[PDB]
C-alpha cells in the first residue's frame, strides 16, 4: 500500500530483526527513514493484537470445518 | 454496508463486526489476517491433508503467537 | 528512491489471476485421471454421443471449456498428444500447477516478466536434469519396448 | 457521462455460461417459431 | 435553430444529429478510447490481448498486433472507425507501426481536446499542427542514415532492425534465433519484394525454438500411388494443364453414333489422347512433374510405370513458388519442349514434421523463395508467431527496399518533438500552443513506452528531453535496465518509412477528426 | 535438484525458481493420491530417498509404499517428460504474457 | 471456475446413480426368469402390442436414457 | 444390511423377530459389561464425569478447548441440587472475544 | 482476485462494486460533469440556468446560486452527491461562494486525474495538497485587511 516492494522490503525486515534482536522493527509506511516502530512512537494494545489473532484462528476454524452446504 | 449474499461473506462481516465490538479497532486486519489463513489453507489441501489438522496446526500456532506477543509486550502509564 | 510507480490500473491482474483460476480447475478437473489408479470419465456431448476415456487429450477436447486459459490448455494437450504421444495428462497438471504457484508469486510483488524468466532458467535446468536421468536404449532389446508399452497401457 | 466506449471486456468472459444457457432455449422458441410461422397467416391472409 | 433542437422535425425514426460540442465530445471520447486499448502493448516491455470472438465458432486469438487487435473488434464510434480504418491502412503500406500510429493519434486528440477547451478554433489547431508536421517530417528526414552501400553494415543494420521489430512481440524469448531466421528469409529473396514468396508453415508442437528456415523448400502435398518416393537430381517441370478428363474446349461437342462397338472405340480414343500427352510430357526428359491442378487415375498410372513423381494439386500459390525456387517454367503447352525450363533441385524425399508428412526440396537451384517451419504449444502460439514473423518479414522488406534507417526507442519521436518545439518558441499566436500540443504528443509516445514497463517515465523522458536539446541527437530509452542511451552503440534501429508513415498518417487522421462538428446518423437498418 | 538450484540464485528470481520446483512436486502428490497412500508422508519419503542419492526411487502402487520401480518394470521414453516440461513451460509464459482480452 | 456448459457429477454420486441405473434394467426383466417366469406385453404409445418373454426383445424396445442402462441393453 | 434378504423374498416378520433377539441380547450384553465403580468417592467421580463430557465434546468444534469446558460442565452441573434442571443453567452469548475468554459464573 | 471477477458469486441481486481503475473513472466523471454545470454561472457575466421540475406541479426555477441549482437536481453519481453536499454546507456556513467551491474541487479532481494517470499515487498528491493548501491559506490569511476600526 505504501508502494514499496512486498517482498523484498518484507525479507529485509525479518533478516534484520533476526540480526540485530529487535522485535520492534516494522514497515517504514510514511518513509521516515528508520524502521524502529519503538523510535517511529508507533503502538498497539497487546489485547487488540491477541484478539485479532484468536479471532482470526477460531474463524478459519469454524469454515475449514464446514464441508456440505444445502442453499435452496 | 456490504450487501453480500455468500454465507462465508457474512461470516467475514460477523468476523469484523465482532472484532469491533470486543476491541474497537483492527477490524481490517481481522479479516486480512482470515483471508490469508484460508489462502494458505487451500493449498496444504491440495496435497491431502484433513482440513481439521490444518485447524489443529493453526491452533498450535495461534497459541505460540500469543506466547510471544505476552513476551515481547511493552507496559505504558 | 521513492514510492515508485503506481500501478493504476489493476485489471492486468484481475486477467491474470483469472486465467490462472481457470487453467487450476481444469487440472483440478483431471487430476483423478492420472497413474495406474487413476479412473476414466464420462462425457455426453450435445448429441447422446457417449465417451468413456482416460485419455487427458480427449477428456478436454471432449468438453467445451468456454474459458480462454482452459481453450490454450486444449491446444497444449493436443501439442503434446502429435508431439511426444502420451503423457497428455502430465502436461496440463504441471501447467496448471505452475500458475497456481505463479498467484502467490504475483501476490508478492514480482512481474510476471522476471516469473516468466526464471521459468525459462528452470526449464533449461530441468531438461539438463532429466537428460542427465536418462538411460542409453537401442530398440533391439525387446524386453525394454514391452516394459514401455505396459507402462503406458497401465494406466487405461 | 462519458466513456461510451465501454467495451465490456471480461464481463460476458465469466457470465459467458448463463447467456449461452438462455440462448439455447431462445434459438429453441426461435426454431419452434419458424417452423410454426408458416403455418399461420401464410395462406390465412389471402 | 438546430436541426434536432426545432419544434417541427426533420428526421425519420432513428436518425439523429449532434451538434459541435457534442461531436467533438464524442469523436474525442472515442479515439481516446481506442488509443488508450491499444496501448500497453507498445515497446519491448507490452502485454498481449486475448480476443475471445462471440460468435457461434467463438475464434480466440491472443495477439500484441495493434493492427489485428483494431480491425478484429466491434466498433460503433464513428471516429473510432477512422483510427481503425488508419490502422489497417497503416499495416497495408508497412509492416509495424500499427499502435505507434493509433497511439499518437490518440494522444494528438487529447491534446487538441485540451486547446478547444482552452478556446481556440480549430481552424487554428489544424494550422499550427501541418506546421508541426513540416517541421518534424524535415528533422526526421535530415536525421536519417543510409548503409544501402556497405555490404557488412547493411546486414547489421537489417539484423538490429529485425531486433527492434521482434522486440515487442511474443517471439522476443528467442528473438536472435528468430532475427537470424527473418534477415536469413528476406536476404535469400534476391531483392524482389513479394513475400508471398515465403511460405509459412504452423506446425503444432514442439517448442518455439524449434522453429527453423528449410534450406530448401517444403510442399505439404501428396505423391502419386506407383511412383517414385525419393529422387536425386530431379529434373523438375512445372505444369498448370488439365490431367484430368480432359474435354476439348469445343463445348457443343457430343458423340453420336449408332452402335456401341463406336462409343468403345471413341473411349479408347479418348484415352490414346491422354496418353500421347503424358507422352509429350515426358518427352521433356523430367524426374518429378508438378501440376497446379488435380491428376487422374489414368495419367497417374503413366506417370508411375514412368518412374515420375507426379505431385498434384498445388494452387497457384504453389507452382509460382516451385518455379521461384527451382528456377522452372509453367508451362500449359508441350509442343515444344526445346523452349521450357525445367526446375532443378539436388534431392527430393518426404520427411515428417510432427504427425504429417511433407515433400522436401532440398539443394534446390534459385532458391528465391523461403519455407519456414514454425512450431508452437498453442494454436494461438502458432499464430501470434506468424504474425510477428510477418511484422518482422515485411519491415526487412521496407528496408531492403529503402535502406533509410533512423534510431528507435524514442530517439526519432524526441528529436521530432524538438524541432516542432523549436518552431514553435519562434512564432507568435496561438499556433505555438497547437505546436506545443503536437510536441507534447509525440514526448507521450516514448513515455508509454516506458510506462510499460514500470519505468520512471517522466523522469526519463525529461533526461531525454534534456539530451535532445543539448545536442545529443541520438539519445533514447535503454530498456535492458531503464536508463538513457545511445541508440547507435545499442543497436536499436528502425525503418525510416516505417516512422515517417507513422508520422505523416497520425497527422492526417487527427486533422481529418479535428475539423468534424456535426455527426448525423441514418436510421440504421 | 531445482530446489537446490535455486538455492544458489537471488533476488526474485530464487523465488519463482522455488515455486517452479514445488509446482514439479505436484505428480508424485497425485499418484500418492488416487492410490490411498498418504501423499504428504509419501512425497516427504521420496525426496528423502532421491536426496540420499536412489534417482530411480518412485511411488509402488502394487505393495503400497516407495521402492524401486525400476524392479517394478515401469519406465517411460525421455521424450515425454522432455516434451511435457517444454510445452507446459512455454504454454505458462504465453499465458503470463498477457493483460486484457477483449470481446469482438 | 471450471466454466463448462453443462452438469458434473463427481464420486460416490455418479457410481450410484451407474448402479441405479443397471439395478432398474435388472428389475425390468428379472420377473421373466425360468419356467416359472411371466411374459410381458408393450405397447408402442400408437397401438402396437408385443407380448414376448425374450429379454433381448425387452430391451431393445424400450428407449432408454442413461449410459449405462444403455450399456446393459446392449449387452 | 438385511436389504438382500428383503429382496429374495423373506418373510418381514422373521427379520423383525430376529432384530427384537439381537436388540435384548445386545442391550443385556452391555448391561453387563458396563464398567461401574462402588466407592462413590468424591475425586474418582469428579474425574469420571470430566472424562464423559471431555468425550462427548472431542467432535465439536470448541473441541481444542474440551478439557476448560469439560470442567466448566462439571461443575456447572455439580453445582444442581437434586433435579438436574436445565433452566437452572443460563447461557448467554455475547459476540467478540476468543473461546477461552467464556467464563462460568458461580 | 476482485470481490465481482471471481468465479463464485458474492453479492446479492442488485449489488456490484468499482475497483480501482472504475471507481477512479466514475467519481471523476461526476466531479467534472458537476463542476461544469454549475460553472458558466460564475462571475460578473455569469448567466442563469432553468430548472424544470418533473413532478405534477412541474415548478420552474430560473437561477444563478450555484447551491441552489446543485440542490434540485437528481444525482445518482455518488461523488456528485458529495459535492452537492459540499456546496450546501458552503450555502450554510457563509451566503456566496456555492458556486467557487463547486468550480475549485471540480478542478482539483481534474487535475488529480490527471496525475493518477502520470502515474502517481493518490496518497502522494493528497500530502502534496495538503502542504498547499497550508500554504495559501497562510497566505490569503496575511493579505487580509480590516477597516472595522474606521466607520
Ligand atoms: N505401474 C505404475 N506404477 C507407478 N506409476 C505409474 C505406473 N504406470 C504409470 N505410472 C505413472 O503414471 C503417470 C501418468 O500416466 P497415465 O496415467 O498413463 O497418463 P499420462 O501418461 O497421459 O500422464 C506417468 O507419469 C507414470 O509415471
Ligand atoms: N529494444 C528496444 N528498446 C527501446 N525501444 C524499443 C525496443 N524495441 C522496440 N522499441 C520501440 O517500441 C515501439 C513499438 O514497437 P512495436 O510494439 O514492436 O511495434 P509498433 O510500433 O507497431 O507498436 C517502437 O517505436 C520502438 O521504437
Ligand atoms: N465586479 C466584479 N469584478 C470582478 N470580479 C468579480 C466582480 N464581482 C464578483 N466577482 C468575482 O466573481 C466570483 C464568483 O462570484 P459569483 O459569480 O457570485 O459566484 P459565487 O460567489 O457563488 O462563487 C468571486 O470570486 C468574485 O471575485
Ligand atoms: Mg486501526
Ligand atoms: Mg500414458
Ligand atoms: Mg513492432
Ligand atoms: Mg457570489
Amino acid at each position: 500500500n505504501s508502494g514499496m516492494n512486498p517482498i523484498q522490503t518484507m525479507t529485509e525486515v525479518r533478516a534484520r530483526q533476526v540480526k540485530e534482536m529487535n522485535p520492534a522493527l516494522g514497515i517504514d509506511c510514511l518513509h521516515k527513514g528508520t524502521n524502529d516502530m519503538k523510535q517511529q512512537h508507533v503502538i498497539e494494545t497487546l489485547i487488540g493484537k491477541k484478539q485479532q489473532i484468536s479471532l482470526a484462528t477460531q474463524m478459519v476454524r469454524m469454515i475449514l470445518k464446514i464441508d456440505d452446504i444445502r442453499k435452496p | 454496508m456490504m450487501d453480500v449474499d455468500h454465507q462465508i461473506a457474512k461470516l467475514m462481516v460477523e468476523l469484523s463486526k465482532s472484532q469491533d465490538d470486543e476491541i474497537g479497532d483492527g477490524t481490517t486486519g481481522v479479516v486480512v489476517l482470515a483471508g490469508a489463513l484460508l489462502e494458505e489453507a487451500e493449498q496444504l489441501l491440495d496435497r491431502g491433508i484433513h482440513p481439521i489438522r490444518i485447524a489443529d496446526g493453526y491452533e498450535q500456532a495461534a497459541r505460540v503467537a500469543i506466547e510471544h506477543l505476552d513476551k515481547i509486550s511493552d507496559s505504558v502509564l | 528512491r521513492g514510492k515508485g510507480a503506481y500501478q493504476d490500473r489493476d485489471k492486468p491482474a484481475q486477467i491474470r489471476f483469472s486465467n490462472i483460476s481457470a487453467a487450476k480447475a481444469v487440472a483440478d478437473a483431471i487430476r483423478t485421471s492420472l497413474g495406474p489408479k487413476g479412473m476414466d470419465k464420462m462425457i455426453q456431448d450435445g448429441k447422446g454421443d457417449v465417451t468413456i476415456t482416460n485419455d487427458g487429450a480427449t477428456i478436454l477436447k471432449q468438453m467445451q471449456v468456454l474459458h480462454p486459459a482452459a481453450r490454450m490448455l486444449v491446444e497444449l494437450s493436443k501439442a503434446q498428444d502429435i508431439e511426444a504421444g502420451d503423457g497428455t495428462t502430465s502436461v496440463v497438471i504441471i501447467a496448471g500447477s505452475l500458475l497456481d504457484s505463479c498467484t502467490k508469486l504475483l501476490q508478492k510483488g514480482i512481474h510476471p516478466t522476471i516469473i516468466s524468466e526464471s521459468f525459462q532458467k528452470a526449464l533449461e535446468k530441468g531438461i539438463e536434469i532429466l537428460t542427465d536421468m536418462s538411460r542409453p536404449v537401442e530398440l533391439s532389446d525387446r524386453e525394454t519396448l514391452l516394459n514401455s508399452a505396459t507402462t503406458s497401457l497401465n494406466s487405461k | 457521462l462519458a466513456g461510451e466506449g465501454i467495451s465490456v471486456n471480461t464481463g460476458p468472459k465469466g457470465v459467458i455460461n448463463d447467456w449461452r444457457r438462455f440462448k439455447q432455449l431462445e434459438t429453441e422458441q426461435r426454431e419452434e417459431q419458424c417452423r410454426e410461422m408458416e403455418r399461420l397467416i401464410k395462406k390465412l391472409s389471402m | 435553430a438546430s436541426l434536432s433542437l426545432a419544434p417541427v422535425n426533420i428526421f425519420k425514426a432513428g436518425a439523429d444529429e449532434e451538434r459541435a460540442e457534442t461531436a467533438r465530445l464524442t469523436s474525442f471520447i472515442g479515439a481516446i478510447a481506442i488509443g488508450d486499448l491499444v496501448k500497453s502493448t507498445l515497446g519491448p516491455k507490452g502485454m498481449d490481448k486475448i480476443l475471445l470472438s462471440s460468435g457461434r465458432d467463438a475464434s480466440l486469438m491472443v495477439t500484441n498486433d495493434g493492427a489485428t487487435i483494431l480491425k478484429n473488434i466491434g466498433v460503433d464510434n464513428p471516429a473510432a472507425k477512422v483510427l481503425v480504418d488508419m490502422s489497417r491502412v497503416q499495416d497495408d503500406e508497412v509492416g509495424d507501426g500499427t499502435t505507434s500510429v493509433t497511439v499518437l493519434a490518440a494522444e494528438l486528440l487529447r491534446e487538441a481536446e485540451s486547446l478547444i477547451a482552452k478556446k481556440i478554433h480549430p481552424q487554428t489547431i489544424i494550422a499550427g499542427w501541418r506546421e508541426a508536421t513540416k517541421a518534424a517530417r524535415e528533422a526526421l528526414l535530415s536525421s536519417a542514415v543510409d548503409h544501402g552501400s556497405d555490404e557488412v553494415k547493411f546486414r547489421q543494420d537489417l539484423m538490429n532492425i529485425a531486433g527492434t521489430t521482434l522486440s515487442s512481440k511474443l517471439l522476443t524469448h528467442h528473438k536472435d534465433h528468430f532475427t537470424k531466421l527473418a534477415v536469413e528469409a528476406v536476404l535469400r529473396l534476391k531483392g524482389s519484394g513479394n513475400l508471398e514468396a515465403i511460405h509459412i508453415i504452423k506446425k503444432l508442437g514442439g517448442s518455439l525454438a524449434d522453429s527453423y528456415l528449410d534450406e530448401g523448400f517444403l510442399l505439404d502435398k501428396k505423391i502419386g500411388v506407383n511412383q517414385p518416393k525419393r529422387i536425386e537430381n530431379a529434373k523438375i517441370l512445372i505444369a498448370n494443364t488439365g490431367m484430368d478428363t480432359d474435354k476439348i474446349k469445343i463445348f457443343g461437342s457430343r458423340v453420336r453414333v449408332d452402335s456401341t462397338a463406336k462409343v468403345a472405340e471413341i473411349e479408347h480414343a479418348e484415352k490414346e489422347k491422354m496418353k500421347e500427352k503424358v507422352e509429350r510430357i515426358l518427352k521433356h526428359g523430367i524426374n518429378c512433374f508438378i501440376n497446379r491442378q488435380l491428376i487422374y487415375n489414368y495419367p497417374e498410372q503413366l506417370f508411375g510405370a514412368a518412374g515420375v513423381m507426379a505431385i498434384e494439386h498445388a494452387d497457384f500459390a504453389g507452382v509460382e513458388r516451385l518455379a521461384l525456387v527451382t528456377g522452372g517454367e509453367i508451362a500449359s503447352t508441350f509442343d515444344h519442349p526445346e523452349l521450357v525450363k525445367l526446375g532443378s533441385c539436388k534431392l527430393i524425399e518426404e520427411v515428417m514434421i510432427g504427425e504429417d508428412k511433407l515433400i522436401h526440396f532440398s539443394g534446390v537451384a534459385l532458391g528465391e523463395a523461403c519455407t519456414i517451419v514454425l512450431r508452437g504449444a498453442t494454436q494461438q502460439i502458432l499464430d501470434e508467431a506468424e504474425r510477428s514473423l510477418h511484422d518482422a518479414l515485411c519491415v526487412l522488406a521496407q528496408t531492403v527496399k529503402d535502406s533509410r534507417t533512423v534510431y528507435g526507442g524514442g530517439c526519432s519521436e524526441m528529436l521530432m518533438a524538438h524541432a516542432v518545439t523549436q518552431l514553435a518558441n519562434r512564432t507568435p499566436g496561438k499556433e505555438a500552443v497547437a505546436m506545443e500540443s503536437y510536441a507534447k504528443a509525440l514526448r507521450m509516445l516514448p513515455t508509454i513506452i516506458a510506462d510499460n514497463a514500470g519505468y520512471d517515465s517522466a523522469d526519463l523522458v525529461a533526461q531525454l528531453r534534456a539530451a535532445h536539446s543539448e545536442g545529443n541527437t541520438t539519445a533514447g530509452l535503454d530498456m535492458r535496465e531503464g536508463t538513457i542511451g545511445d541508440m547507435a552503440i545499442l543497436g536499436i534501429t528502425e525503418s525510416f518509412q516505417v516512422k515517417r508513415q507513422v508520422l505523416l498518417s497520425a497527422a492526417e487522421a487527427a486533422e481529418v477528426i479535428l475539423r468534424v462538428d456535426n455527426i448525423i446518423k441514418a436510421a440504421p437498418r | 535438484r531445482l530446489t537446490e538450484y535455486s538455492r544458489t540464485l537471488s533476488g526474485m528470481e530464487s523465488y519463482c525458481v522455488r515455486a517452479f520446483a514445488d509446482a514439479m512436486e505436484v505428480i508424485p502428490s497425485t499418484l500418492a493420491e488416487n492410490a490411498g497412500l498418504n501423499p504428504i508422508s509419501t512425497v516427504t519419503e521420496l525426496r528423502n530417498r532421491h536426496a540420499q542419492g536412489e534417482k530411480t526411487a518412485g511411488i509402488n502402487v502394487r505393495k503400497g509404499g516407495i521402492s524401486n520401480i525400476l524392479e517394478e518394470l515401469v519406465v517411460q521414453p525421455l521424450l515425454v517428460s522432455v516434451s511435457a516440461l517444454t510445452l507446459a513451460t512455454e504454454t505458462v509464459r504465453s499465458i503470463l504474457k498477457i493483460d486484457d482480452v477483449v470481446n469482438t | 471456475p471450471l466454466s463448462v456448459f453443462g452438469d458434473r457429477s463427481t464420486g460416490e454420486t455418479i457410481r450410484s446413480q451407474n448402479v441405479m441405473a443397471a439395478a432398474s434394467i435388472a428389475n425390468i426383466v428379472k420377473s421373466s426368469l425360468g419356467p416359472v417366469g411371466l411374459d410381458k406385453m408393450l405397447v408402442d404409445d400408437i397401438g402396437d402390442v408385443t407380448i414376448t418373454n425374450d429379454g433381448a426383445t425387452i430391451l431393445k424396445l424400450l428407449e432408454v436414457e442413461h449410459p449405462a442402462a444403455k450399456v446393459l441393453c446392449e449387452l | 444390511q438385511v436389504k438382500p434378504y428383503v429382496e429374495e423374498g423373506l418373510h418381514p416378520q422373521i427379520i423383525i423377530r430376529a432384530f427384537r433377539t439381537a436388540t435384548q441380547l445386545a442391550v443385556n450384553k452391555i448391561k453387563e459389561i458396563a464398567v461401574t465403580v462402588k466407592k462413590a468417592d468424591k475425586v474418582e467421580q469428579r474425574k469420571l464425569l470430566e472424562k464423559c463430557a471431555m468425550t462427548a465434546l472431542s467432535s465439536k468444534l470448541i473441541s481444542q478447548q474440551k478439557a476448560f469446558f469439560a470442567k466448566m460442565v462439571v461443575d456447572a452441573v455439580m453445582m444442581l441440587d437434586d433435579l438436574l434442571q436445565l433452566k437452572m443453567i443460563g447461557i448467554k452469548k455475547v459476540q467478540g472475544g476468543a473461546l477461552e475468554d467464556s467464563q462460568l459464573v458461580a
